């Protein structure tokens, strides 16, 4: 009766920046998924492929928990076949995604009077992300044709921008903590069942 | 990557950077305006200075993308708006001289004082001192003393500064490839490169003058009726054929004729609809007033206020020692933060103002999804036009009866309707010749058509001919009477009050037709009409992203400013005035003056 360490993921003190989204591999434990979906503490709980309704009657080889912070209007981008700054440059879900996306408003924790600038996102990139790709580079983005020489200037921008999370922002601009559960199925042990 | 692609990426960085820097400055400005302290003044300046410095830097960087190589119009609009040099096309010395001139004229206006003869310590400022005289006094000499002293003491200080201000403003405008500073102001209506919706700067002069010609008959009869009533009150001071003396108009300039209502009211025995007592009888507070305004916009299909609005706004006077600037304002801070600042009292006036101010919020919320630089009204007259129509509907007896403030046993008779329309005309119609004549004078000064040694000669020639108003004391060229009004000495364009007035009745007529209103336009209430709300919202969400000609067409079906809805609104008064003036002289001679 090893219980899956979901508390470390959902109840973490600080979440990761979405450009550097955090992944926690969950293995060899018992997951009570129904506690999450029947807790009524999340504003978004949408599953694709699998069903939130009592599908903790299944076994999976590995479960991955991706967590990060984005603003409320960007939670829509954490879904298959979505475009936008988050989906293209920071965190991209595949078209055939099998898993769940969970998000809740964290204005009480991730906002601060005067502004919380701890959380960043990638604003520019040469191309779009492959599904489940992570780019933590800090290379100055070359928008023109003149080399940047590693500093920002004309047509040269440092690629990461900061959210300014203030408690008085609108709901669309408030911070939201996101957890993305991936359910993997290999021709393999199937170690995470979780009655 | 092409020049256009670089501009898109550049604007991408600007929007995200500006959003937060603007928010920081709005937040600091809010904290001072609700809580007046020395520390808040400094924080307001520091955040404001950083935002201004950011804009100056980004304006220079924007100028390195030439508009000639951009085809996407929505990119060109944002690039052009940021690129505008403003005063930064002049040398630093000239720029500095102009900024010193602007601050001095502003300081003279807001600290200028007048002291009564024989007591050099009994002095009055314009606000509230001189304004109280000009809005409330019936004594001819007290009004004349206030009118002349303001112009003779404060106006004369402004004359040399205003002369130098014109020279530097024209240099700035010509360096920006405008004809003059007036042509620069008219650029707010310019539209290029949109087939069927373009509008030139010179077309505004023609359209203002063309629509003003159609206003003259209504104004002439409004002028004639007012002159007759004042002649009954002041038989020795008013000629039956002459202009109205400039100090007998209800405020310092005759900008509005509102305060002439008591001496000109047609039927002085029928009282106004004043719904204030019913509000107090039902124990209304400020939150109720704004809840009712919210209910109004929801009834036409617009969204309710955000949660932050109720939590972060200041809807009442904070009171004890935390002082606040009580002028009603609607705040768009960005980042979904919408607030209203208002020291609300339980009165009918503040009830209507809340609907007006919440109208701005509805406009601000609707174009929030637009890029930062396009988050504004289609032109300088749209936002205030949107606010005004909300109070038109909210004030009608039909609306006040449906919310339980006006008795069901109150029915409209035609005498109260004439009283109301006359009161409306004194404010709305009376200001139109004043506004057009004032802006025409500034246009001609900037154009070079009025030499310095004839500034005040032409100013009062145009007051007599166009406005039908005559100065009570001759003024030589040491005076600068136009600068004695806030907007002239504080460098604000003025035609916006003319165009907005025509826009608001175009909006209201279109919305009321969508609301299937039957009867005279002035009795219309757009409440409960989602068709009207949808028609208005289609323009609101545009912001500045489309030509103002297109945005107007979304509401009213026409591409240009049209005076007919304004005349439709006032038609019952117009027919009543024409019958009243049958045994009066209509029009004015310009050669009569009170100083003979
Ligand atoms: C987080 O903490 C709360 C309160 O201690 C608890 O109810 C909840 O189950 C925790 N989250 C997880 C994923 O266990
Ligand atoms: C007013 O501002 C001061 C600082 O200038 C601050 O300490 C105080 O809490 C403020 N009061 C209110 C009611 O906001
Ligand atoms: C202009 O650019 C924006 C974003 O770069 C794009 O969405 C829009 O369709 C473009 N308009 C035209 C006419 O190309
Ligand atoms: C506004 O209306 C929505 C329904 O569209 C509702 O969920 C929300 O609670 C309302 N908010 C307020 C402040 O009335
Ligand atoms: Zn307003």
């Amino acid at each position: 009766t090893n219980l899956c360490p979901f508390g470390e993921v959902f109840n973490a003190t600080r979440f990761a920046s979405v450009y550097a989204w955090n992944r926690k591999r969950i293995s060899n434990c018992v997951a009570d998924y129904s506690v999450l979906y029947n807790s009524a503490s999340f504003s978004t709980f949408k599953c694709y492929g699998v069903s939130p309704t009592k599908l903790n009657d299944l076994c999976f080889t590995n479960v991955y928990a991706d967590s990060f912070v984005i603003r409320g209007d960007e939670v829509r981008q954490i879904a298959p076949g979505q475009t936008g700054k988050i989906a293209d440059y920071n965190y991209k879900l595949p078209d055939d995604f099998t898993g769940c996306v969970i998000a809740w408003n964290s204005n009480n924790l991730d906002s601060k009077v005067g502004g919380n600038y701890n959380y960043l996102y990638r604003l520019f990139r040469k191309s779009n992300l492959k599904p489940f790709e992570r780019d933590i580079s800090t290379e100055i983005y070359q928008a023109g044709s003149t080399p940047c020489n590693g500093v920002e200037g004309l047509n040269c921008y440092f690629p990461l921008q900061s959210y300014g999370f203030q408690p008085t922002n609108g709901v669309g601009y408030q911070p939201y903590r996101v957890v993305v559960l991936s359910f993997e199925l290999l021709h393999a042990p199937a170690t995470v069942c979780g009655p | 990557s092409t020049i256009e692609e670089q501009a898109k990426t550049f604007l991408d960085k600007f929007n995200h950077e500006a959003e937060d820097l603007f928010y920081q400055s709005s937040l600091a400005s809010w904290n001072y305006n609700t809580n007046i302290t020395e520390e808040n003044v400094q924080n307001m300046n520091n955040a404001g200075d950083k935002w201004s410095a950011f804009l100056k830097e980004q304006s220079t960087l924007a100028q390195m993308y030439p508009l000639q190589e951009i085809q996407n119009l929505t990119v060109k609009l944002q690039l052009q708006a940021l690129q505008q040099n403003g005063s930064s096309v002049l040398s630093e010395d000239k720029s500095k001289r102009l900024n010193t001139i602007l601050n001095t004229m502003s300081t003279i206006y807001s600290t200028g004082k007048v002291c009564n003869p024989d007591n050099p310590q009994e002095c009055l400022l314009l606000e509230p001192g001189l304004n109280e005289i000009m809005a409330n006094s019936l004594d001819y000499n007290e009004r004349l003393w206030a009118w002349e002293s303001w112009r003779s003491e404060v106006g004369k200080q402004l004359r040399p500064l205003y002369e130098e201000y014109v020279v530097l403003k024209n240099e700035m405008a010509r360096a920006n490839h405008y004809e003059d500073y007036g042509d620069y102001w008219r650029g707010d209506y310019e539209v290029n490169g949109v087939d069927g919706y373009d509008y030139s700067r010179g077309q505004l002069i023609e359209d203002v003058e063309h629509t003003f010609e159609e206003i003259k008959p209504l104004y002439e009869h409004l002028h004639a009726y007012v002159r007759a009533k004042l002649m009954n009150a002041y038989p020795s001071y008013i000629s039956p054929i002459g202009c109205l003396p400039a100090h007998l108009l209800g405020d310092m300039w005759g900008r509005f004729w509102t305060n002439l209502y008591s001496l000109t009211v047609p039927f002085g025995q029928k009282p106004n609809i004043d719904v204030t007592d019913a509000m107090v009888d039902q124990a209304w507070d400020a939150q109720r007033i704004f809840k009712e305004a919210e209910k109004f916009f929801v009834s036409v299909g617009l969204p309710n206020m955000t949660q932050g609005f109720w939590e972060n706004s200041m809807l009442t006077d904070p009171g004890n020692v935390q002082k606040a600037v009580c002028h009603p304002t609607a705040w768009d801070l960005g980042k979904g933060d919408f607030r209203i600042l208002m020291c609300t009292k339980v009165t009918m006036d503040d009830f209507l103002t809340a609907h007006h101010e919440m109208g701005h919020i509805q406009y601000d919320m609707a174009y929030a999804a637009q890029p930062f630089l396009l988050r504004n009204g289609a032109n300088e007259g749209f936002h205030e036009a949107v606010g005004e129509i909300m109070s038109l509907s909210a004030a009608t007896p039909k609306h006040l009866k449906s919310i339980g403030l006006l008795s069901p046993d109150f029915q409209e008779d035609n005498e109260t309707e004439i009283n109301f329309l006359l009161k409306q005309a004194l404010t709305i119609v009376g200001t139109l010749p004043f506004t057009y004549m004032l802006e025409k004078w500034r246009w001609m000064v900037f154009k070079g058509e009025i030499p310095k040694d004839q500034w005040m000669k032409k100013w009062w020639e145009m007051k007599r001919e166009i406005v039908g108003v005559v100065e009570p004391v001759p003024h030589d060229e040491t005076y600068c009477d136009p600068a004695s009004l806030f907007h002239v000495s504080n460098d604000y364009s003025f035609i916006r009050y003319y165009t907005r007035t025509l826009y608001q009745f175009q909006f209201q007529e279109a919305l009321c037709q969508a609301a299937k209103h039957e009867g005279p336009l002035h009795k219309c209430d757009i409440s409960n009409s989602t068709e009207a709300g949808q028609k208005l919202f289609n323009m609101l969400r545009l912001g500045k992203s489309e030509p103002w000609t297109l945005a107007l067409e979304n509401v009213v079906g026409a591409k240009n400013m049209n005076v007919r809805p304004l005349l439709n609104y006032f038609e019952p008064l117009f027919t009543w005035l024409k019958d009243q003036n049958k045994n009066s002289f209509v029009g004015w001679s310009t050669d009569w003056s009170p100083y003979a």
